[PDB]
């Protein structure tokens, strides 16, 4: 019964403003987010719900609601846009993309 | 509220979590032979008949088996003891000579595995050499490349690292070892067998020393362990984690009999000035290859009980056991040490079949190896000399080591594989009951008492 | 236990008992903390790097009892009133509910402060036991 | 000897003397028991595995004297009556004939028994040390 | 330093102070002398051949204080007159001008005699401690 | 080489019967008997103590 | 050396033991120091030796 889900599918936003991404879950366990520009090696952003990876500003963070998770970002400049992926224990979410207006 | 003055008392019992270097104590008269044993120290002489015990009144304390540092200490202990006891023994380096090998003809037939190899060796005087021969009972000798001759084999120690044979003057054994804390520390022991690895325990009892631990090593299966008294226990860091491991203790032992029917003969070779080399010289009997026997009527029921125990945590998921995962030869096979040799078995039928729990003689073909890397699998490489005559082992299996599969399988199905691990993980199944805490006689507590007044002697105050 | 009797593994049951019983038969820890149970390999050096640490800790505790004016005394009062912020100011009617192990948290933070007051509780005696006035 | 004077090897002659002289100048053993006179090979490890044993034994003896109220006292009376079966009940008439080395046999069996009563004689002071209305 | 609490690297300044200030805050040396800061190679054996020497020195000093009657006492009078030849016989007028480090030379030669005198001043208590009709 | 490899004594070190005195550690006394009629076993009644042999 | 000749060093090649002690092979190393003593007792001006 372990299935993930991410929404919304894609974003087109002006730089310097927030965005909101949701990652659902159906099992007790940790969670982490990954960032991916096209081509390059993806990067870790946050893990264990709300703890934050080394070498990133405080733009990116979220809350562990329990049966669901919400990620929000603040003041996203044009150079930080890419593709987001959710994680659990083996399951990688459907993924979503943010693009610059 | 009341008028109070500070008061000292101490000598009190109060403890906190800590780490230490423990003392070892071997059981019974084993200390007499312990001078010349390895996997036993030099020597854990027992000063008292351990373990004395008391049940603590209304005490509950936290426990943890995975963070437990005693296994981490005993890994270093056993590795250091092993290397230091192997250190003064005779080296075997100058055998690495171009071996010419052929089918090992034997009495009234031909043997199944080994090769009769003959090579040049150094006699007593270094300026001359002779044509000795020995029967290495492994096909694992590598054929040297860079040649169309299909017979110039090489011993595989010299490919990566020199080696040292074990002195027969010192014999390894699974002697029981009891750990006793040094002065100032106490070892707390939990007695609630429902303890599933982490959490409170509310029947804590202190002991001067730990109960009988024995350092026997075996991958994919535990040998001569200790059984959970009531039911079959499952323990893991977190079951839902696909990684990590699942340790299982059985409720009843199942006898395992393993033997080596070939009647080997021990031979000596004079490699150097005082250095004597032992090898299997000739076979003087019939040939059947080594094997193990396990009764099906017990094992088939044991798997079903462990299956329903698994299904308790995995609701309505049918359990499939399946063949070993893969990888090295030390974990695709069942490894267990016995009597001087090292046995490797294919797990012919200790894996197969599905058993839902709700109910909707086995033979193992085993290879043998002389040269081993230690089960930590990096450093030292040995030569284990052959043991004369047929060998017989009788031991009690007590616990299984499993890892989980998945997953995009259809959610009603699940699969488990027998796969071993570190040397630490085998002992951790037996050392899950203990902590180490330092007794701290604390400072100041309030009292009805008042000032002393010129150091006055007085009665009740 | 009452009187003394008992053993280390006959008195350690007080660890969960009410503090009244633990205030009696408080002796065997001192008898236990010193020695207890205890070619070169792992057996050897452990008897030295471990035993000497135990002896060192015991001398530390004995010295700390010596300075305060409590040498050779299992039980020792001092001249320091108990400030209300550190704990219940009426523990005489409350320690009958609490064991030592659970008690220790309630004063773990303020333990380091109180030694600074036992030290002056000693050195006031130091000042008093010397000078001129008391001719004999 | 009288006073102390003497040496370790100036007082050890008392070992065969009457108990009267051995009762005086009883100190130099307490001065001797501490340390006395004391590439790696056999000379090296012996100054540790033997030295620490001597220090351990001395701390054990000091602890045992510390519990019973006889801390820092060469001589120490105590509240335990002497039972008949342990020895002569008139040894004030008899110790003038006996050296200690011969005396030790006559009470070798009962020492462990006597410590049991001596501990009680000590720790009955704990009840008196606290917790009622001695007004001063 | 002055006061009571003191630190080793807060009180050691008294080494050049007038002896009066060194007559207070005298504790931290006793608090430091015990332990202080502390494959086999040069690091290993030093923690044993050095730590045990410090422990032995501390036990030696403690025993020497124990015999004379000054066990567990930072300051300790003793029943011996001060002979004129050893120092100024009015040092209460003079020690306010001298530090300990300079003082030590002035009595370096006569320490061994004074230890022998305190030994007698102690064991004159032994005759008092036993064997007559003090009805108590 | 018939039975066991060997090693030579370095001339840097020398064989010498230097006298050695055994000294007791702390807390022990090495008793000594002075009666030269002592034939190996039995009482000795002129016992003397020493720091070292 | 590449497009020239180096100043400090001499190329050297010698026989060495392979994994099996009964055979040997040729190898070469560049000891970056002139200080390899030419063995005496020979008119061959090339049979050097390591000075350890």
């Amino acid at each position: 019964e372990i299935v993930l889900t991410q929404s919304p599918g894609t974003l087109s936003l002006s730089p310097g403003e927030t965005a909101i991404i949701s990652c659902r879950t159906s099992q007790y366990g940790s969670l982490a987010w990954y960032q991916q520009r096209p081509g390059q090696a993806p990067r870790l952003v946050i893990y264990s719900g709300s703890t934050r990876a080394a070498g990133i500003p405080d733009r990116f963070s979220g809350s562990r609601w329990g049966p669901d998770y919400n990620l929000t970002i603040s003041n996203l400049e044009s150079g930080d846009f890419g593709v987001y992926y959710c994680q659990q224990y083996e399951f990688f979410g459907q993924g979503t993309k943010v693009q610059v207006d | 509220a009341e008028n109070l003055w500070v008061t000292v008392y101490y000598g009190v019992p109060v403890w906190k979590e800590a780490k230490t270097t423990l003392f070892c104590a071997s059981d019974a008269r084993a200390y007499e032979k312990e001078v010349h044993n390895v996997w036993a120290t030099h020597a854990c002489v027992p000063t008292d008949p351990s373990p004395q015990e008391l049940v603590l009144g209304n005490v509950t304390e936290n426990f943890n088996m995975w963070k437990n540092d005693m296994v981490d200490q005993m890994h270093e202990d056993i590795i250091s003891l092993w290397d230091q006891s192997l250190k003064p023994c005779v080296k075997l380096t100058p055998l690495c000579v171009t071996l010419i090998c052929s089918n090992a003809t034997v009495k009234n037939g031909t043997v199944e595995e080994m090769k009769n190899c003959s090579f040049n060796t150094t006699t007593e005087i270094r300026d001359k050499e002779k044509k000795e021969y020995a029967l290495f009972y492994k096909p694992d000798i590598v054929p040297l490349s860079e040649t169309n001759n299909t017979s110039e084999y090489r011993l595989i120690n010299c490919n990566t690292s020199a080696c040292t044979q074990a002195c027969p003057k010192v014999t390894f054994e699974p002697i029981p070892i009891h750990y006793c804390a040094p002065a100032g520390y106490a070892i707390l022991k939990c007695n609630d067998e429902t303890f599933n690895g982490t959490g409170p325990c509310s029947n804590v009892s202190t002991v001067q020393c730990t109960h009988g631990i024995r350092p026997v090593v075996s991958t994919q299966l535990l040998l001569n362990g200790s059984l959970a008294e009531k039911e079959i226990v499952i323990r893991s860091e977190n079951l839902t984690n696909n990684a990590k491991i699942i340790i299982v203790h059985l409720h009843t032992p199942v006898e395992i009999v393993c033997t080596r029917p070939n009647n080997n003969t021990r031979k000596s070779v004079r490699i150097g000035p005082g250095q004597t080399f032992y090898a299997t010289g000739d076979i003087i009997g019939d040939i059947k290859q080594a094997h193990c026997n396990i009764s099906e009527e017990k094992w088939n029921d044991t798997l079903q009980k462990v299956g329903i125990e698994l299904q308790k945590h995995f609701p309505n998921k049918t359990i499939k056991y399946n063949q070993s995962a893969g990888g090295d030869m030390e974990i695709t096979t069942h490894s267990f040490n016995c009597g001087g040799e090292f046995f490797y078995c294919n797990t012919s039928n200790l894996f197969n079949g599905t058993y839902n729990g709700t109910y909707i003689t086995i033979t193992l073909q085993c290879r043998i190896k002389q040269i081993i890397n230690m089960w930590q699998g990096v450093g030292r490489c040995m030569y284990a000399p052959p043991i004369a005559g047929n060998i017989t082992c009788r031991s009690n299996i007590t616990g299984l080591l499993l890892t989980r599969d998945g997953g995009t399988n259809s959610n009603e199905t699940e699969t488990f594989r027998p796969a071993g691990g570190d040397m630490r993980d085998n002992w951790r199944s037996e050392l899950y009951k203990y902590k180490v805490v330092k007794i701290e006689p604390l400072g100041v507590a309030p009292t009805r008492c008042k000032r002393r007044v010129v150091g006055r002697r007085r009665r009740r105050r | 236990a009452v009187g003394i009797g008992a053993v280390f593994l006959g008195f350690l049951g007080a660890a969960g008992s009410t503090m009244g019983a633990a205030s009696m038969t408080l002796t065997v820890q001192a008898r236990n903390l010193l020695s207890g149970i205890v070619k070169l390999t792992v057996w050897g050096i452990k008897q030295l790097q471990a035993r000497v640490l135990a002896v060192e800790r015991y001398l530390r505790d004995q010295q700390l009892l010596g300075i305060w004016g409590c040498s050779g005394k299992l039980i020792c009062c001092t001249n320091v009133p108990w400030n209300s912020s550190w704990s219940n100011r009426n523990l005489s009617e409350i320690w009958d509910n609490m064991t030592w192990l659970q008690w220790d948290k309630e004063i773990s933070n303020y333990t380091q402060i109180i030694y600074g007051l036992l030290e002056e509780s000693q050195n006031q005696q130091e000042k008093n036991e010397q000078d001129l006035l008391a001719l004999d």
